[PDB]
């Protein structure tokens, strides 16, 4: 409620010592944002579309390194049957930055 | 030999700069006081304005294990007058030379038996125009099997020549004809890219560093910012599929004829493996000093 | 055996009297201000309590012992300050021009870092005590003012130069001071002729000594390396406080605002815990180790208040208890 | 990164001074950026410090910034017992901050006016007064105390310094001497703490309280115990 | 369970060595200045202890120190020395006391008290002669 109620759940006490006590400070409220940084061309993923994918032994990678994407095209045309994500949450993967 | 004290050719860390202050890190390094790998090459043989039969070493029968990558340093020998190889009597100018790199993880003997034929998909650097461009690719070498070929007859060796009275001209550079030289030996099939490179010319002390990592081939030069030091940065990372375990030098000579001979710079070879550093990063950001711990 | 010449030993002793008081909020540097984080850190709780009870009173104690040190170093009755004090001894180290010149030549030689006592947020917006949230914690302004020591060490000159003559402290005898500082002599085994005819010799050796011990004040200072070694042992303290929010103790990372913006409830619930249980006992660590820091800064207190009444406001008989030989 | 509608108030030079969240491309974080000279590799763009906390970056303008955080001032609390008088405290800080920018729970109301700038830095709930303590109960730090009333604010006093009784330097044969001319007995209670309450305890009934899978299951601790 | 019997155990030795310790300490402030006069400065009680009585407590040992307490200190004329006009070298100096020319003349008074009385022989000392000392004719002590 108050810096008071915090005091009295510091001894167990209805009746407390006075005194100059440390309270859990708080903090301003953040100012806006700066999102500034050079970026790159999008990296394609119609290779991942185009030809056989490839055998289990001989699974086909793609790298990525430098680029954007838009997740928007291509997850709502795969007929996915199993979506699932290791180590990291399956939403908000295409959300951060990597 | 390379030493941490006079901070000798120390690789940059891969994103995180400091300033002013010493930390420990670690990562890929060569040990304190290494002999190396040094190596040299020279001009074949020429009697007047003749260019003969090569001048070269068995290093194509020779191979080590790639390990952890490696650093090669460039230009140790230049600014001064030194000896020549071919004629040991005869001392000239020594001016550095850029060498190249061939490597893989499949290997074979050669058609005379001689242990050295690399297999299947394989990477090669190779820098030319006498010293300008860096052509690398990873497609598959196939050797020739004519005469003094390496799948055929007669053949002891290989080696991409160098005609300095045509390439080394103003300009001109014969469209790249040490990769010309290198194809008089070879050829080159199911090739995954042709990837091209600009560098200019000096008579200044350099480093190079190769490496591999799961994202790819980890390419360093301090050409880039550091020409009056030098410690390396990356500035290329090459998409490979798997993770390499041989390499070699492609042996290289020079069609220099015998009345104009150049002599040529010895350059160094040290191999890298995970070790713990300290470095002590200055105001600029420069590396100037580091300390072992092995 | 007897001696036949002499000289002034200006021996240098330090007594850590008091660590600098540190408070830390638990839920600051635990948690950050995350709703998710306060709301886990809830069912440890009373763990911070704890913490904030023996921290608080061990600052307390801490006060109490720097309470009870200076009212009893408090000399009831002292003198003023004035130059010409001391007369022939030069003795210009001592005399405060709103703070002591020998306190100067101390604390600016030691390695001091950026206090910020008034524009310690105006020095985060100029360019160590700059990181506060950063530090995660505040440091405690001390008992009293700066001015109020150098008063403290004001009366304690006043008080010495009139002490030294008579036993017990019921009324002060401030004669001068080279009258005091001879009799002083004659109460070891020094004849009053030799003090009579020698009056300028000693005076110069004094000044000599009271100069090599200012000008020493450098690595061959035992009592230099030590208040150096209190000075870093108070950086060791707070850097590892500073330092310890890089472990993640297994988490895959130190960021918990990344970590909430990474990963799913179900499992950052047991990251944070995991974090949060290494910060916990990281502070448990720090409460014993400046407990045992408090408890030997009062015996520390006792045994400088001693001192500082038995060999400073009078000459101890003690065999070399602070004066290395005789005092 | 992904595909992202760039807004023109998210450049440093757009919202210098005033600390905001920084999402470099996956460096994210929150703090102010500040002017400085360039220092380190332009091309690492990005320097930490020994501890690992990011001090500067390279902006893409060509303008080299370093950064702390958003920081703010710790918070305390003070209050009297029996008089139900408390005030509040920021720790080194001009007297810039009211009830606006704020985070965890609520505060406490008051019946005033606001601020007050003291050595330690602001407070709320206290005047002027100038009267000198020397034996205040709840130091509020530096040489200042508040002494609740004989009920609203506090008086902020300073710490009074006991100053002792000057004497004059005499400097001539004569001597003025201080003499005490009257006397009081002194009884000092004092206590030394010497021998605390002395215990045992048995290993079985305390950790396992007569049960027998228990009695097994202790001996391979066992002689811990003992 | 073992490991709070760890640390109660951890604790109470720790406690056990300042109980020792202060023990010692006890020992030693009931030897000092109970069982004699302790004349160093404030080690039992402030200003100088003058008695003391020790009582049990149920885990220690208390202690009363009734000890000196002046005030109403005012200022007088004192000095170190007399010295005869004819007998320059014999000189006397207080022996726990001082010389205090009385706003009734040189008289005696103690170190702890204002106490004027007349000078004998009992309070004083024969000294050498140093110099800034006083040096009377009209009437000088016995
Ligand atoms: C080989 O031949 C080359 C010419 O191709 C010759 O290069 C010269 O080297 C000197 C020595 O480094 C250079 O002088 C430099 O000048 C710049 C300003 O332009 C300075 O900043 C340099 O200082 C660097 O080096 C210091 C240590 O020595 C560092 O502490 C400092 O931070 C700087 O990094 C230095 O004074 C000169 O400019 C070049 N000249 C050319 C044309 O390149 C070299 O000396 C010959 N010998 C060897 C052994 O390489
Ligand atoms: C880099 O660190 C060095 C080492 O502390 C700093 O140099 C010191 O500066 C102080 C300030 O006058 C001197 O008292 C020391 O003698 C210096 N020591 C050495 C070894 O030089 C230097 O100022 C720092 N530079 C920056 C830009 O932070
Ligand atoms: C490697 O080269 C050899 C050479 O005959 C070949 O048989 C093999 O298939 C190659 N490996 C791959 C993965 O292509
Ligand atoms: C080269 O590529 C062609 C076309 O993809 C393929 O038919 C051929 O088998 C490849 N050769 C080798 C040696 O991989
Ligand atoms: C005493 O010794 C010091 C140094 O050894 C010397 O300077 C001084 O002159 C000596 N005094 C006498 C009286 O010999
Ligand atoms: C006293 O010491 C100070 C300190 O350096 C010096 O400046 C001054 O000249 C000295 N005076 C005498 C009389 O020795
Ligand atoms: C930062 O300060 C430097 C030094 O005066 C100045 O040259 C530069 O323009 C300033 N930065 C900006 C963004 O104006
Ligand atoms: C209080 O008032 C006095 C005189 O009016 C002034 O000197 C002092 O600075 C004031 N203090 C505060 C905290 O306002
Ligand atoms: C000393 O003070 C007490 C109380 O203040 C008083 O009763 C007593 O008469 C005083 N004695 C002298 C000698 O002043
Ligand atoms: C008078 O006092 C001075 C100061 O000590 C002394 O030197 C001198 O001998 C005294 N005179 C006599 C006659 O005692």
């Amino acid at each position: 409620f108050n810096d008071l109620s915090q005091l009295h759940c510091s001894y167990e006490s209805f009746d407390v010592e006075s005194g100059v006590y440390s309270v859990s400070s708080f903090e301003a409220k953040p100012s806006g944002s700066v999102v500034e940084q050079a970026e790159g061309v999008e990296c394609d993923f119609s290779p991942l579309l185009s030809g056989t994918p490839p055998q289990v032994y001989n699974f086909k990678r793609l790298v990525f390194t430098n680029c954007n994407y838009n997740l928007t095209k291509l997850l709502s045309l795969f007929s996915v049957n199993d979506f699932t994500c290791s180590q990291i949450s399956p939403a908000a993967i295409a959300s951060n930055c990597y | 030999p390379i030493d941490v004290s006079k901070a000798d050719g120390i690789i940059y860390p891969q994103g995180r700069t400091y300033s002013n202050i010493t930390i420990t890190y670690q990562g890929l390094f060569p040990y304190q006081g290494d002999h190396g790998d040094m190596y040299v090459y020279s001009a074949g043989h020429a009697t007047g304005t003749t260019p003969q039969k090569l001048f070269v070493a068995n290093y194509s029968q020779d191979v080590k294990q790639f390990a952890n990558g490696f650093v090669v340093r460039i230009g140790a020998a230049a600014n001064s007058t030194g000896t020549v190889i071919i004629s040991p009597s005869t001392s000239a100018t020594i001016r550095k030379i850029y060498p190249a790199f061939m490597l893989g993880s499949s290997v074979g003997n050669f058609s005379d038996g001689k242990m050295g034929r690399f297999f299947n998909h394989t990477l090669v650097l190779l820098p030319d125009g006498c010293g300008t461009l860096l052509r690398a690719f990873y497609c598959i070498l196939e050797p020739r099997s004519g005469n003094h070929c390496p799948a055929g007859n007669s053949y002891t060796s290989f080696a991409t020549y160098h005609t300095p009275a045509t390439d080394c001209s103003d300009g001109n550079y014969n469209r790249n004809a040490s990769l010309n030289s290198f194809k008089e030996y070879f050829n080159l099939r199911n090739c995954t890219f042709m990837y091209t490179y600009n560098i200019t010319e000096d008579e200044i002390l350099e480093w190079f560093g190769i490496t591999q990592t799961a994202q790819g081939v980890h390419l360093f030069s301090s050409r880039y910012v550091d020409l009056y030091g030098g410690n390396m940065f990356q500035f290329a990372t090459l998409p490979v599929y798997d993770t390499i375990k041989y390499y070699s030098i492609i042996p290289h000579s020079i069609r220099s004829i015998q009345s104009d001979r150049k002599a040529w710079a010895a350059f160094y070879v040290y191999k890298l493996q995970p070790l713990t550093f300290l470095l002590d990063f200055s105001v600029d950001g420069y590396i100037r000093r580091a300390i072992d711990c092995g | 055996s007897i001696p036949t010449n002499f000289s002034f030993g200006v021996t240098q002793e330090y007594i850590q009297t008091t660590i600098q008081k540190v408070t830390v909020d638990c839920k600051q540097y635990v948690c950050n201000g995350f709703q998710k984080c306060e709301q886990l850190l809830r069912e440890y709780g009373q763990f911070c309590s704890k913490i904030n009870q023996a921290l608080h009173g061990a600052n307390l104690r801490q006060d109490d012992s720097v309470r009870n040190l200076f009212a009893s170093v408090k000399s009831s009755q002292s003198s003023p300050i004035i130059p010409g004090f001391g007369g022939d001894f030069n003795l210009t180290l001592l005399e405060p021009v709103a703070r002591s010149a020998i306190e100067d030549l101390l604390f600016d030689k030691v390695t001091i870092a950026d206090p910020g006592y008034m524009q310690g947020y105006d020095d985060c917006m100029q360019q160590l005590i700059c990181a506060q949230y950063v530090a995660g914690y505040k440091v405690l302004p001390p008992l009293m003012d700066v001015n109020m020591e150098a008063a403290y060490t004001s009366s304690l000159l006043g008080s010495i130069a009139g002490v030294g003559w008579t036993a017990g402290l019921s009324s002060f005898a401030a004669i001068p001071f080279a009258q005091s500082i001879f009799y002083r002599l004659n109460g070891v085994g020094i004849t009053q002729q030799v003090l009579s005819e020698n009056q300028k010799l000693i005076a110069n050796k004094f000044n000599q000594a009271l100069g090599a011990m200012q000008t020493g004040f450098t690595t061959t200072n035992e009592a230099f390396q030590k208040v150096q070694d209190a000075v870093n042992n108070n950086a060791q303290a707070l850097s590892k406080l500073a330092s310890e929010l890089s472990n993640t103790f297994g988490a895959i990372s130190a960021s918990i605002g990344d970590i909430i913006q990474r990963l799913d409830p179900p499992e950052q619930d047991a990251q944070i815990d995991r974090l949060i249980n290494g910060r916990l006992t990281t502070l448990n660590a720090f409460v014993a180790q400046q407990l045992v820091r408090s408890e030997s800064a009062a015996l520390s207190a006792q045994l400088a208040k001693d001192k500082v009444n038995e060999c400073v406001k009078a000459q101890s008989k003690r065999s070399g208890f602070c004066g290395q030989g005789t005092h | 990164c992904p595909k992202l509608e760039f807004a023109n108030d998210t450049k440093i030079a757009s919202q210098l001074g005033n600390c905001v969240e920084y999402s470099l491309y996956g460096v994210s974080g929150r703090g102010v950026f500040q002017n400085c000279t360039a220092v380190g590799v332009r091309q690492q763009r990005f320097v930490y410090d020994a501890y690992q906390n990011l001090v500067g970056y390279y902006s893409d303008d060509g303008n080299y910034y370093c950064l702390r955080a958003c920081v703010s001032v710790p918070v305390s609390v003070i209050y009297d017992k029996e008089t139900k008088t408390h005030a509040t405290l920021f720790g080194s800080v001009a007297c810039e901050h009211i009830s606006s920018t704020m985070s965890q729970y609520s505060r406490s109301t008051r019946s005033m006016y606001g601020p007050l700038q003291t050595p330690v830095g602001c407070v709320l709930g206290l005047v002027n007064s100038s009267l000198f303590v020397e034996d205040c109960k709840l130091p509020l730090g530096q040489s200042l105390c508040a002494l609740p009333d004989t009920p609203g604010e506090m008086r902020l006093a300073s710490i009074a310094f006991n100053h002792p009784i000057q004497v004059d330097q005499l400097n001539s044969s004569y001597f003025k001497l201080s003499i005490p001319t009257n006397f009081s007995f002194g009884v000092t209670q004092e206590y030394i703490q010497t021998t605390i309450q002395k215990v045992t305890v048995d290993c079985k009934q305390y950790v396992c309280n007569g049960f027998q899978k228990c009695e097994q299951l202790l001996r391979e601790y066992g002689q811990f115990c003992s | 369970r073992l490991t709070t019997l760890n640390a109660f155990v951890a604790q109470q030795l720790v406690r056990s060595e300042s109980a020792a310790l202060s023990a010692q300490l006890a020992k030693d402030k009931v030897n000092e200045c109970v069982k004699a006069q302790s004349k160093r400065s404030g080690f039992c009680g402030q200003g100088t202890h003058i008695v003391s009585f020790v009582v049990n407590a149920p885990n220690g040992l208390y202690f009363m120190h009734v000890g000196y307490y002046p005030s109403n200190h005012i200022e007088v004329v004192s000095a170190y020395g007399l010295c005869d006009a004819a007998n320059p070298t014999n000189c006397i100096a207080p022996v726990n006391g001082y010389f205090i020319k009385t706003n009734n003349e040189w008289s005696y008074t103690g170190s702890s008290f204002y106490a004027p009385e007349p000078i004998t022989s009992l309070n004083t000392k024969y000294v050498a002669p140093q110099v800034t000392y006083q040096n009377i004719s009209t009437n000088l002590p016995p």
